[PDB]
RNA sequence: CCCGCAGAAGAAGCACCGGCUAACUCCGUGCCAGCAGCCGCGGUAAUACGGAGGGUGCAAGCGUUAAUCGGAAUUACUGGGCGUAAAGCGCACGCAGGCGGUUUGUUAAGUCAGAUGUGAAAUCCCCGGGCUCAACCUGGGAACUGCAUCUGAUACUGGCAA
RNA sequence: AAUUGAAGAGUUUGAUCAUGGCUCAGAUUGAACGCUGGCGGCAGGCCUAACACAUGCAAGUCGAACGGUAACAGGAAGAAGCUUGCUUCUUUGCUGACGAGUGGCGGACGGGUGAGUAAUGUCUGGGAAACUGCCUGAUGGAGGGGGAUAACUACUGGAAACGGUAGCUAAUACCGCAUAACGUCGCAAGACCAAAGAGGGGGACCUUCGGGCCUCUUGCCAUCGGAUGUGCCCAGAUGGGAUUAGCUAGUAGGUGGGGUAACGGCUCACCUAGGCGACGAUCCCUAGCUGGUCUGAGAGGAUGACCAGCCACACUGGAACUGAGACACGGUCCAGACUCCUACGGGAGGCAGCAGUGGGGAAUAUUGCACAAUGGGCGCAAGCCUGAUGCAGCCAUGCCGCGUG
């Protein structure tokens, strides 16, 4: 079944994840279906640090995708509407 | 029952396929080798990357023969062909590491224990 | 080779024998049908079909011939029998 | 039609085993001159009807044989 | 990452200097020992060998070797040649193939136009953002010069006709 | 805003211009060696022998499917260590838990490699005849029976690997029987197919005090969808050679039978006599393809490590079984090559997973740490597993920064 998860395109000691929808069986940084956000956990308090096209995530969870554990947090941490 | 001119098959991974006996060792004027005796052989034909080349001259112990072997009750074990296992000249002892086809317990010879240990049958 | 799912090896044999028998018995009842068609007996031909239909449909359900494989067989047989029955 | 092909006949002499020539011009990918790159196709035509020299319209069907993935649609012209 | 502590304290090498090519003298040697990417240096004043002083070049690297492309328009499509320098077959006839005067009509394959879809992400590039800088990491664009489908345009080329 | 970028020199001659090779300045490298060598950040690290491999580790998990107790942990009617509340053994699986076994799901992923393959490949663009585990929408299912068996017990053969008898037992193992439509065959009439339970808490009421009953959860069966994955067909493109010009009998097509999840010479029988080929078949040689990488002003030339996609292989040749998926990387079977064990009768094994070793070479690293993160398997969960991964160690191998004042 398809899934929403973090690919780790970071860089030793300063991780920076892509968040992707893909066949759960593939590699954590391998073939995916589409990209649907990102999540810099070193965001720094400056500006940005967790952009996340919700209305797609939506779409796939409609089509049956499961979500990670971390991602699930981020969504319920983006809040949702504000 | 082998003698000079007799061809033999090979019961090991020596690389020799066909050998000839050019001598029956073990006694002046001695005609036959059989059972499990040591013979001197020349190599009539061998595979292309074996432990031995054709034309090589060394010893071997006969381990299978058409004439076979009698046992202390009268029975006989007879083989469809004659086979020997190549040995190194200044040591007897087998040049190969694997043995093929059955052999007889007559080889209980100390120096041929590896030959029984290996080898499928009897 | 040494790893738990040695178990799997011995398992797939239990399975294999199971399916082997039901797989034969099935193609037997299938044979009985093509037999009558080659014979000429339209009745035994229908008689054969009506006893094999369930066991095919049935096997499929159980899943050693899953779906359409059955279908084809019925379809085929049905044509044959009333081709001259 | 989801696309169609034209082409002359080239060979009719075989129980529906019709093969058709197709002709394109193409710019040589290296020296720019335009040359004739021909294509032959093995097409089905039930009850054999075209004849060597006929222009014919053709369409891509599923496999009718190891070789055949095209039936014909219409004929055009004859007695070349 | 931050604060204190001691004391310049632990921390410079390699190739080159005849021309190409940035950098010159002396001593030794004497067609020897030897150098050399190419030219070519060495037989008594060697800026070319070896050493030394000085200098030039690079620096935790520096040289040598190997390897791709470049300069090479030296396989020339863009972008070359064959009288005498490499190169016109000894001559002809001709199949395939390439090319083909001039007119009108038709076709719409080559050609041209538009629309749609597709051209994975990374990479490259532009504008930013984050690690003290940079390498590195990242947002977003741009680009992927391509392919196909549909509809059109008919001057040129191809097809058909006369 | 976003490819807006192009240089020449040395050397045939006494000298010259031309012709023409040789050479040089530049970028680039998974590099090696020689001299030298201070620190850090990111990266790279067997290019050779798809050579051969010692040892550890690289796939398990679920007691909320099942009978269960062998280990250690408690508790227990009751027997006790007794220093009368602190507690010892007989036992008792009573539950916390759990070796072994049955069962379930995963061992088809992740990770390795480039051998074979000039096309069951790859890239581009398309097509019709198919299946699709877990996840998800919809609609109903989930009745009632049966015979087994491992474990275990006894006896017994082996040095070991691992067996032989006889019993004995549970289930989400297995099979009938029912039920059967918007499913399958069928123009129709008709005919035909399925399943499994397990927990959590709970008012009466009460039961053989185990539970019914209520209640929610989770799994189980069927049909049609989705989603994804995969199978298949067409066209173009994707190395070289004529000192290779002819190739082809399942060959090309048809008809029918069979077959596959599916179209199909896929297979067969019979018929037609076709099919390919100088727009390069056949034969031979070499080769995984791509995105892209280097270079070049471009056009090109060269290239396919590291990252991502596809294919292919898993000691060599061949096979199939299980399964939704394999003709299976740490599965099975046969043959082979080769290695290990042995009490000599017989057994066992495959690093192109990680590290490591021998060998080859000019040359390429530690038998490290951790599941903390991310990702994967299983579990309601807690968790367990994870050489994927995240880190660390080694080498100036490269890039970048900095210092040695
Ligand atoms: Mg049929
Ligand atoms: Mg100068
Ligand atoms: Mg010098
Ligand atoms: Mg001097
Ligand atoms: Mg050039
Ligand atoms: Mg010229
Ligand atoms: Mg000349
Ligand atoms: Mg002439
Ligand atoms: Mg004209
Ligand atoms: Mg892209
Ligand atoms: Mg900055
Ligand atoms: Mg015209
Ligand atoms: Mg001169
Ligand atoms: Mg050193
Ligand atoms: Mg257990
Ligand atoms: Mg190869
Ligand atoms: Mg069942
Ligand atoms: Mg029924
Ligand atoms: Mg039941
Ligand atoms: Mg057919
Ligand atoms: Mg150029
Ligand atoms: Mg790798
Ligand atoms: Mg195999
Ligand atoms: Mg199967
Ligand atoms: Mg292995
Ligand atoms: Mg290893
Ligand atoms: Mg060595
Ligand atoms: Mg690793």
């Amino acid at each position: 079944m398809v899934t929403i998860r973090l690919a780790r395109h970071g860089a030793k000691k300063r991780p920076f994840y892509q968040v992707v929808v893909a066949d759960s069986r593939n590699a954590r940084n391998g073939r995916f279906i589409e990209r649907v956000g990102f999540f810099n956990p070193i965001a720094s308090e400056k500006e940005e640090g967790t952009r996340l096209d919700l209305d797609r995530i939506a779409h796939w969870v409609g089509q049956g995708a499961t979500i990670s554990d971390r991602v699930a947090a981020l969504i319920k941490e983006v809040n949702k509407a504000a | 029952m082998i003698q000079e001119q007799t061809m033999l098959n090979v019961a090991d991974n020596s690389g020799a396929r066909r050998v000839m006996c050019i001598k029956v060792l073990g006694g002046s004027h001695r005609r036959y080798a059989g059972v499990g005796d040591i013979i001197k052989i020349t190599i009539k034909e061998a595979i292309p990357r074996g432990k031995v080349k054709k034309g090589d001259v060394l010893k071997a112990v006969v381990v299978r023969t058409k004439k076979g072997v009698r046992r202390p009750d009268g029975s006989v074990i007879r083989f469809d062909g004659n086979a020997c296992v190549l040995l190194n000249n200044n040591s007897e002892q087998p040049i190969g590491t694997r043995i093929f086809g059955p052999v007889t317990r007559e080889l209980r010879s100390e120096k041929f224990m590896k030959i029984i240990s290996l080898a499928p049958e009897v | 080779n040494i790893k738990s799912a040695k178990k799997r090896a011995i398992q797939s044999e239990k399975a294999r024998k199971h399916n082997a028998s039901r797989r034969s018995m099935m193609r037997t009842f299938i044979k009985k049908v093509y037999a009558a068609i080659e014979a000429g007996d339209k009745a035994a031909a229908q008689k054969a079909f009506n006893e094999m239909q369930p066991i095919v449909d049935r096997q499929a359900a159980k899943g050693l011939i899953h779906k359409n494989k059955a279908a084809r067989h019925k379809a085929n047989l049905t044509a044959q029998i009333n081709k001259l029955a | 039609k989801i696309r169609t092909l034209q082409g002359r006949v080239v060979s009719d002499k075989m129980e529906k085993s019709i093969v058709v020539a197709i002709e394109r011009f193409v710019k040589h990918p290296i020296y720019g001159k335009f040359i004739k790159r021909t294509t032959k196709l093995h097409v089905h035509d039930e009850n054999n009807e075209c004849g060597i020299g006929d222009v014919v319209e053709i369409r891509e069907c599923r496999p009718l044989s190891k070789t055949k993935s095209w039936t014909l649609v219409r004929v055009v012209e004859k007695a070349v």
